[PDB]
RNA sequence: UUUUUUUACUUAUUCAAUGAAGCGGGGCUGGACUUGCGUCCAACUUCUGGAGUUAAGGUCC
C-alpha cells in the first residue's frame, strides 16, 4: 500500500526537481571522485542518463571524472544524487590498488598484474598501474581510456559492522556541493 | 604507557605449554615461514628451473594416468 | 467477482487506516511440553 | 497387583479408527476373582509399544489379536463404543462416561446388556447385574463378552482357613464378631 | 541421469499405520500458569459486558492522525540532564556576573505530563489538548477523564501507548499528557491538529462511546449458535 | 489531582463499572497464589493515604484469607 | 453494479489527477476523476469528483479518507447521491 | 550489555544518549585498534621478548598481508591504517639499526630476512597488486589473528625503540600522508 | 421499570482425562438422498504370537 502523503511528497520533490533543472538549463581541467548516494527515489530522465553515462546505478559506486564544462553541468545536475570532491593521491593510490578492477571483454577483472593493463592500455603507452595511477592524478592525454578501463568501485558501508546502525546509510543527503577535499575521509572511511 | 616483559590460576597448566599437532607426514613442526628455494625465484636459474619442471612434469603424467585407469574401470 | 473486490477494499481501508504489519510470526512448537529457557549463569 | 485393571485412554486412533493390540499374558490378579490380559499395543505418536492390563473376557487367549476402536468388528476381546454394537449385546468393564476407562460388569461372570439406543440425543439403555436400568452416554465404551471366570461362588469355602486366605489378600474385616456377643460400650447391639 | 539405486518410500499416516509426523502443537501446548492466566484475562474481559466507561477505551487515534499528533509532541519533549546542567551552568555564571537567569534563560515550552498536573491543568482550563494511554492498568487512574476533558471544553484523544508516551516524556510510561501552549511557529500546526482531532475522532466516536463493551462469543459458540439457527431456519 | 477522584469512585463500590473491575480483578486474583507479590497497588489512593510511597523500599503484598 | 460518485475537498497542493488515480486505485477500480481547476490559470481549487464502478467501494474509500489530517488540510470526503450527481459533471 | 543499551536509546529516540553510550563502545571502525584489549595476554603468551622475536615471523607475514587489503567489516580501514602504520615503524627501526640482511624476490612475493638481537626474522610480503579475498579461507578469524598480530607489534616497537632510545610512536605527518609519503611521513628523534 | 414460571446460553463455580495430539469450522475425494445442489457420512490398518524408530523422495536455489 502506498500513502497520500508518498504521492504528495513525490510530486512536491519532482516539481522542486523540475524548477532546479529548468534554473541550470536556463544559466547555461581537475579530477574529482564522484560517490552515488541515495536521494530521491524518482529521478527526472535526463539525472537518469547522466547516472548511465557516469556508471553510477549502483549505491557506493565511485567514479573519476575529469572537470570540463559538460562534466561539470552534468556533476550539476545530479548533485543530489552523488557526493563529489577532490581525491588525493593516497585515495586515488590506494582505491587503485586495493578496489582496481579493468573491463577486458566486458568482464570486470582484478588488477593482480601489470600484464593486464600492458595488453589492454599498452597502445596509450601505459604498461602498468602506476602508469595508469599517473594518468588519472595528472589527468593526462588518455584519462578518458584509462577511466572508461576502470570499472566503477565498489565502496563498503562502515554502519554494517555495528547492529544497531547495520540498516543505515554511510553518507546522508543534504550536504549538496562540492565537498572539496573532505571527499577523501569517505574515501579513507569506505575503501 | 605499557612495556611488557619487565581464585584465578597465576601459573598456566601444562596441558597449554603441550606443543601443537603438527599435520606434517614426518611430525615435526612446519615453519611459519618456510625457506624458499632457488626454483621459486622470479628470474630463477635453468637447472632448478628444470628441476621444479621435471618433478611437476612427471607428478602430471601419473596423475593423468590414474585418472584414465580410473575412468576406464568406471 | 463483488467479494473480491469487496476485500480488495477492505483491504486497502485497513492499511490505511492501521498500517501493512498486519501479521506475526509464532514459534512452531512439535512437543505440548514447554521447558524452562536456560539463562546466563 | 501392579497396575489397575484400564481401557486404552480414549485417543484419536479409538475415536475414529480401530487400533490392534496383542494379548500377551493372561494372569491371575490377587484379590480380585477374575483374570487379567496384558495387552500391547503400539503408540502412533512414537516407536515403543506401550502395555495395557484389561480384565480379561472369557475365550480370549495368548497371542490374540484385539481390536479397540469405533471400526472394530463385533467379536469378543475387542474394545467398541456402545453406539457401535447393536442391541442384545452383552459387554464387560463399561465407561459410566466416554474416558473413564471403565466402571460397570468387572467382576467374574459379569456382564452389561445393551437394552435400547437413542440416537438423538446421543444416549444408551443398558441392564446392569444387579438388574437396574442405566442411560449413558453412546460413546462409552466396552468390552464384547463376559468377565472369565464365572461360576466361582457356586463351591463351598467348606473351612475357615480358606475363608481367611480369601480374605487376607482382600483386606475385608474377617473374623467377623457379631455385635450381641460385644458389651453395650463396644455396639450398640451389645448386651 | 539419476542414481536407479534411489528409492522411493512413502510414509502412510492413517490411523493404525506408520508414526505420526512432527506436526504444529503450539495450539495445545501447556503453557505456563502465567502466560495461561494473561491470556485467560484477554479472553474473559473480551466475555464478559463492559461498561461504557471503560468500553469507550478501545476507541483510539487511528494511525495519521497519532503520526501527525506525534510529529508535533515531538518538537516540544522536556529538558534533559544534560541540557539541564548546562543551562544551570549559564545561569550561573549569570549569576556571577551579575545578571538574572531570565536574562539568560527564556520562556520554555515542553510537553506537560503527569496525571496530577494534567488533571489540574485541566481543571483551571490552561491545556490545550490532552491524550490518554489506552492501556493504563489500573484503568480508573483515568476513566473519570474524557468525562471531565467533556465538563471543561478540553479537546482529548485516547492514544495507544503509555509506552509511546514515556518516549516523548523520557520515561518508561506516560498515563497522559498535554499541551498548553507551544510556540508561535508551531501555533497553526497545534490549532490544525486540535481541528482534526475534533472532527476525526470527537465526532466518530460520540456515540459508540456510550455504548456497552464486550459480550463476544467464542469461536466453538458462535459455531454452535449458527448451526442451532440454521436447524431451526431449516425446520 | 487524580486521586480526590479515586477516592470518590471507590465510594461506589455498587457502581457498574466498579462492579465489573471488582469481578474481573476477583477472578484473577483467585487464580494467582493465596499469597502473592503485587508490583504496584491496585487501590494507589487507598495506599497512599494509609502511607505508601512509590520509593525503593515499599513493597505491596496481596493475600486471600478465608472468611 | 450502479456507479458511485465521491467528491473529495480540501485538498493540498500536490493532490492531483495522477496522485488521486493512483491512491483510490488501490482502493477499487476508478472509471471517471476529475479536478475542478481554473481556466484563466490552469490552478486546481483543491476540489475533485471520483466515480468508481462500484458503490460500496465508493463508500469504503469516502468513510476511511473522510476527515484525513494530510500536509495540514483536513480532506473532506462524501459521497454524492445518484438523485443529485450532474449529468455533465464529468465532461 | 552496551549494545542492549544503544539499542533502547535509538528504539525510544534518544540520539545523543545513543551517540554517548555508542563512545563507550570503543569500536574498531572508529579507534583503529581491536575492540578488547589484549596487553594482558600478550604478556601471558610471550614470557619473553625472545619468544616474541620468534613469532615475529608469522607476525609481519600476516600484518604486511593485510596492509594491502580491503576494509571489511572484521578488520576495518581504520584497522588496516593501523597495521600499516605499525609496519612502517618496524621498518623504520630496521633502516636505523640496519638490521635488514637479505631479500629475495620469488614468484609469490618478496622476502625478507632481518636479525634483530641475534634471532633470524624471515617474512613475507606481496607484490603492490590487487588481492584476492577467496572463500577457503576463515577471513573473520584471520581478523582475529590480525588483532592479536597488531597489539603484539605495537608491544615489540616500543620496546626495540625504547632500546636504541628513541621515543615511542614516532611523528606522523598526516599531511605528507596523505600526499602519498608512505615511509617518508615519520619522523624520528631522540629521547628526552 | 419490577415480581413469578420455564427455557435456552457461557464467562463465575464444580467434576474428570491426557506426555494437555489431532477439538471446532472450511477445503479435497467418494457415497447416498434431495432439490435439480443443500444436507449427513465416510475417508486411514482385520487369515498369521514377525518387523515398524535416525524421512525416503519431488521441486526451486
Amino acid at each position: 500500500f502506498k500513502r497520500a502523503e508518498k504521492y504528495v511528497k513525490e510530486y512536491r520533490e519532482q516539481e522542486r526537481e523540475k524548477i532546479r533543472l529548468a534554473r541550470i538549463a536556463k544559466q547555461q581541467a581537475k579530477l574529482v571522485f564522484v560517490i552515488r548516494i541515495k536521494g530521491i527515489n524518482k529521478i527526472p530522465p535526463k539525472p537518469r542518463k547522466i547516472l548511465q553515462l557516469l556508471r553510477l546505478r549502483q549505491i557506493n559506486n565511485g567514479v573519476f571524472v575529469k572537470v570540463t564544462k559538460a562534466t561539470a553541468e552534468m556533476i550539476k545536475i545530479v548533485e543530489p544524487w552523488v557526493a563529489y570532491g577532490y581525491p588525493n593521491l593516497k585515495s586515488v593510490r590506494e582505491l587503485i590498488y586495493k578496489r582496481g578492477y579493468g573491463k577486458v571483454n566486458g568482464q570486470r577483472i582484478p588488477l593482480t598484474d601489470n600484464a593486464i593493463i600492458e595488453e589492454n592500455l599498452g597502445k596509450y603507452g601505459i604498461i602498468c598501474i602506476e602508469d595508469l595511477i599517473h594518468e588519472i592524478f595528472t589527468v593526462g592525454p588518455n584519462f578518458k581510456q584509462a577511466a572508461n578501463f576502470l570499472w566503477p568501485f565498489k565502496l563498503s558501508n562502515p554502519n554494517g559492522g555495528f547492529r544497531p546502525r547495520k540498516f543505515k546509510h554511510f553518507i546522508e543527503g543534504g550536504d549538496l556541493g562540492n565537498r572539496e577535499e573532505h571527499i577523501n575521509a569517505l574515501i579513507r572511511a569506505m575503501n | 604507557t605499557y612495556d611488557p616483559w619487565a581464585p584465578d590460576p597465576l601459573k598456566k597448566p601444562k596441558t597449554l605449554e603441550q606443543k601443537p599437532i603438527s599435520l606434517a607426514a614426518n611430525g615435526k613442526s612446519v615453519p611459519a615461514v618456510p625457506k624458499p628455494t632457488g626454483g621459486y625465484s622470479y628470474n630463477p636459474a635453468f637447472t632448478d628451473y628444470q628441476q621444479r619442471l621435471m618433478e611437476e612434469s612427471e607428478k602430471a603424467i601419473e596423475a593423468e594416468r590414474k585418472r584414465l585407469q580410473e575412468l576406464e574401470l568406471e | 467477482s463483488k467479494a473480491a473486490k469487496g476485500a480488495q477494499a477492505k483491504k486497502a481501508a485497513q492499511a490505511a487506516l492501521k498500517g501493512v504489519h498486519s501479521h506475526k510470526k509464532t514459534k512452531v512448537r512439535k512437543s505440548t511440553t514447554f521447558h524452562r529457557p536456560k539463562t546466563l549463569v | 497387583r501392579k497396575a489397575p485393571a484400564k481401557f486404552r485412554p480414549l485417543d484419536y486412533a479409538e475415536r475414529h479408527g480401530y487400533i490392534r493390540g496383542i494379548v500377551k499374558e493372561i494372569i491371575h490378579d490377587p484379590g480380585r476373582g477374575a483374570p487379567l490380559a496384558r495387552v500391547v499395543f503400539r503408540s502412533p505418536y512414537k516407536y515403543k509399544q506401550i502395555t495395557e492390563t484389561f480384565i480379561a473376557n472369557e475365550g480370549m487367549y495368548t497371542g490374540q489379536f484385539i481390536y479397540a476402536g469405533k471400526n472394530a468388528a463385533l467379536t469378543v476381546g475387542n474394545i467398541l463404543p456402545l453406539s457401535s454394537v447393536p442391541e442384545g449385546t452383552v459387554v464387560s468393564n463399561v465407561e459410566e462416561k466416554p474416558g473413564d476407562r471403565g466402571a460397570l460388569g468387572r467382576t467374574s461372570g459379569n456382564y452389561v446388556t445393551v437394552v435400547g439406543h437413542n440416537p438423538d440425543e446421543g444416549k444408551t439403555r443398558i441392564k446392569l447385574p444387579s438388574g437396574a436400568k442405566k442411560v449413558v452416554p453412546s460413546s462409552s465404551r466396552g468390552m464384547i463378552g463376559i468377565v472369565a471366570g464365572g461360576g466361582r461362588t457356586d463351591k463351598p469355602l467348606l473351612k475357615a482357613s480358606r475363608a481367611k486366605h480369601k480374605f487376607a489378600v482382600k483386606r475385608n474385616r474377617w473374623p467377623k464378631t457379631r455385635g450381641v456377643a460385644m458389651n453395650p460400650v463396644d455396639h450398640p447391639h451389645g448386651g | 541421469p539419476k542414481n536407479p539405486l534411489l528409492e522411493k518410500r512413502p510414509r502412510n499416516f492413517g490411523i493404525g499405520q506408520d508414526i505420526q509426523p512432527k506436526r504444529n502443537l503450539s495450539r495445545m501446548v501447556k503453557w505456563p500458569e502465567y502466560i495461561r492466566l494473561q491470556r485467560q484475562k484477554k479472553i474473559l474481559r473480551m466475555r464478559l459486558k463492559v461498561p461504557p466507561a471503560i468500553a469507550q477505551f478501545q476507541y483510539t487515534l487511528d494511525k495519521n492522525l497519532a503520526a501527525q499528533a506525534f510529529k508535533l509532541l515531538n518538537k516540544y519533549r522536556p529538558e534533559t540532564k544534560q541540557e539541564k546542567k548546562e543551562r544551570l551552568l549559564r545561569e550561573a555564571t549569570a549569576i556571577k556576573e551579575g545578571k538574572k537567569k531570565e536574562d539568560v534563560s527564556k520562556k520554555p515550552y515542553t510537553v506537560k505530563y503527569g496525571l496530577n498536573h494534567v488533571v489540574g491543568l485541566i481543571e483551571n482550563k490552561k491545556a490545550s489538548l490532552v491524550l490518554i494511554a489506552n492501556d493504563v492498568d489500573p484503568i480508573e487512574l483515568v476513566v473519570f477523564l474524557p468525562a471531565l476533558c467533556r465538563k471543561m471544553g478540553i479537546p482529548y484523544a485516547i492514544i495507544k501507548g503509555k509506552a509511546r508516551l514515556g518516549t516523548l516524556v523520557h520515561k518508561k510510561t506516560a498515563a497522559v499528557v498535554a499541551i498548553t501552549e507551544v510556540r508561535s511557529e508551531d501555533k497553526n500546526e497545534l490549532a490544525k491538529l486540535i481541528s482534526a482531532v475534533k472532527e476525526g475522532y470527537l465526532e466518530k466516536v460520540e456515540d459508540t462511546r456510550k455504548r456497552w463493551g464486550g459480550g463476544i462469543m467464542g469461536f466453538k459458540a458462535q459455531k454452535r449458535e449458527e448451526k442451532r439457527k440454521k436447524s431451526l431456519e431449516t425446520a | 489531582g487524580a486521586l480526590k477522584y479515586l477516592e470518590e469512585l471507590s465510594k461506589k463500590k455498587q457502581s457498574d463499572v466498579v462492579r465489573f473491575l471488582l469481578r474481573v480483578r476477583c477472578w484473577e486474583y483467585r487464580q494467582l497464589n493465596v499469597i502473592h507479590r503485587a508490583s504496584r497497588p491496585s487501590r494507589p489512593d487507598k495506599a497512599r493515604r494509609l502511607g505508601y510511597k512509590a520509593k525503593q523500599g515499599y513493597v505491596i503484598y496481596r493475600v486471600r484469607v478465608r472468611r | 453494479s450502479q456507479p458511485g460518485v465521491m467528491y473529495i475537498a480540501r485538498l493540498p497542493h500536490g493532490f492531483y489527477e495522477h496522485e488521486l488515480r493512483g491512491y483510490f486505485s488501490q482502493f477499487g477500480e476508478i472509471t471517471r476523476l476529475r479536478v475542478v481547476r481554473n481556466k484563466k490559470t490552469g490552478a486546481s481549487r483543491h476540489r475533485a469528483f471520483i466515480e468508481f464502478a462500484d458503490a460500496e467501494v465508493a463508500d469504503i474509500a469516502a468513510r476511511t479518507m473522510d476527515k484525513y489530517l494530510l500536509f495540514g488540510h483536513i480532506l473532506t470526503c462524501k459521497i454524492v447521491p445518484p438523485a443529485q450527481v450532474h449529468p455533465d459533471l464529468f465532461k | 550489555a552496551l549494545e542492549k543499551k544503544i539499542s533502547r536509546a535509538l528504539g525510544r529516540g534518544d540520539v545523543s544518549n545513543a551517540a554517548r553510550l555508542e563512545r563507550n563502545a570503543n569500536l574498531p571502525e572508529k579507534t583503529g585498534k581491536p575492540r578488547y584489549t589484549l596487553n594482558h595476554i600478550i604478556r601471558e603468551r610471550y614470557p619473553t621478548f625472545q619468544d616474541a622475536l620468534r613469532d615475529l615471523d608469522d607476525c609481519l607475514s600476516m600484518l604486511f598481508l593485510f596492509a594491502n587489503l580491503p576494509s571489511t567489516t572484521a578488520v576495518p580501514a581504520k584497522m588496516i591504517a593501523r597495521c600499516e602504520r605499525l609496519c612502517h615503524e618496524f621498518q623504520h627501526y630496521l633502516i636505523v639499526t640496519h638490521s635488514l640482511r637479505k631479500s629475495f624476490l620469488s614468484i609469490k612475493g618478496i622476502y625478507y630476512q632481518a636479525n634483530i638481537q641475534g634471532e633470524d626474522i624471515l617474512w613475507l610480503v606481496p607484490y603492490k597488486f590487487n588481492q584476492r579475498i577467496v572463500g577457503d579461507v576463515d577471513f573473520r578469524i584471520m581478523g582475529t589473528f590480525v588483532e592479536f598480530y597488531m597489539t603484539l607489534l605495537g608491544f615489540v616497537n616500543y620496546r626495540l625503540y625504547t632500546s636504541i632510545g628513541l621515543k615511542y610512536p614516532p611523528k606522523f605527518d598526516q599531511v605528507k600522508d596523505d600526499q602519498g609519503a608512505e615511509l617518508a611521513a615519520f619522523s624520528l628523534e631522540g629521547l628526552n
